[PDB]
């Protein structure tokens, strides 16, 4: 197999001493992660400043900032991080603030198999909810066959002309186990996401989240940054999906778990490109 | 199971 040797050949690059996750492994921050194997890189992972001068650790959540290249700007950048604990959500809002991200994509249920992969982090439809500092409102819901999006306000409380729109992209209908038969709807929801990004002037990096952070999570990245250089570059481009999982997994460990991702992301390469030829 | 790693599996 092609495949399973291109993907065995990456695991096989990760079963060494990595870049150092001490940050993520200080006491104060043990009941932040969902997972005490999956921790973020200290050199990219995400530092919460403004947090409340009591708490003696206030600067940690299990993200990293992933940039597809070196000199990307924030807006071609992406946070790839965990669903949120029920002790997380409030610095979640905080990251997403500081960050100025304005799309969010969920890439899980909240509970997949009686385990909980995310709670809860938006209001129901045309409610408003203080998260700690930070005010969400939930403006409305337009259902999709895949996915859900929900136009959130996101504000902080006691600063007036901090509000800003946040996109949450929620993704479905992914099966419990393995990866969706064919890319289609991943594709047309990618689709939406890169175009309602793209629209938002001056954006931050796009929040993608997962149970860890780092299986659906960076197979959605992953693809998302395959299509945007056929986007720009055209169908004959050069495309290396071994160098650009190793340029992700470079900013947080272990991004695309399984080989029915690896697989799946070279189908969605190839519908995408079938795509741009058919229309 | 029941290691508190995560196994995407």
């Amino acid at each position: 197999s092609g495949f399973w040797e291109e993907f065995e050949t990456l695991q096989q690059q990760e079963c060494k001493l990595l870049y150092s996750r001490k940050e993520g492994q200080r006491q104060e921050n043990k009941n932040k992660n969902r997972y005490k194997n999956i921790l973020p890189f200290d050199h990219t992972r995400v530092v919460l400043h403004d947090g409340d001068p009591n708490e003696p650790v206030s600067d940690y959540i299990n993200a990293n900032i992933i940039m597809p290249e070196f000199g990307s700007s924030g807006k071609k950048s992406y946070i790839a991080t965990q669903g949120c604990l029920q002790n997380t959500v409030n610095d979640f809002w905080r990251m997403v603030f500081q960050e100025n991200s304005r799309v969010i994509v969920m890439t899980t249920k909240e509970v997949e198999r009686g385990k909980s992969k995310c709670v809860k982090y938006w209001p129901d439809e045309y409610a408003l909810k203080e998260y700690g500092v930070m005010r969400v409102r939930n403006v409305k819901e337009s259902a999709a066959h895949d996915y859900t999006l929900r136009e959130l306000k996101l504000s902080k409380v006691g600063q007036g002309n901090t509000e800003r729109t946040v996109w949450q992209y929620h993704f479905r209908t992914w099966p419990d186990h393995g990866v969706p038969s064919d890319p289609g709807g991943v594709l047309d929801f990618l689709e939406e996401v890169h175009h309602k990004q793209e629209s938002i002037m001056d954006a931050g990096p796009v929040v993608v989240h997962s149970s860890a952070g780092i299986g659906r999570t960076g197979t959605f990245i992953v693809i998302d940054i395959l299509i945007d250089i056929i986007r720009e570059k055209g169908v004959d481009c050069d495309i290396d999906v071994p160098k650009t999982i190793q340029m992700v997994r470079s900013q947080r460990s272990g991004m695309v778990q399984t080989e029915a991702q690896y697989r799946f992301i070279y189908m969605a390469v190839q519908h995408y490109i079938e795509t741009l030829q058919r229309r | 199971k029941g290691s508190g790693d995560y196994m995407p599996m």
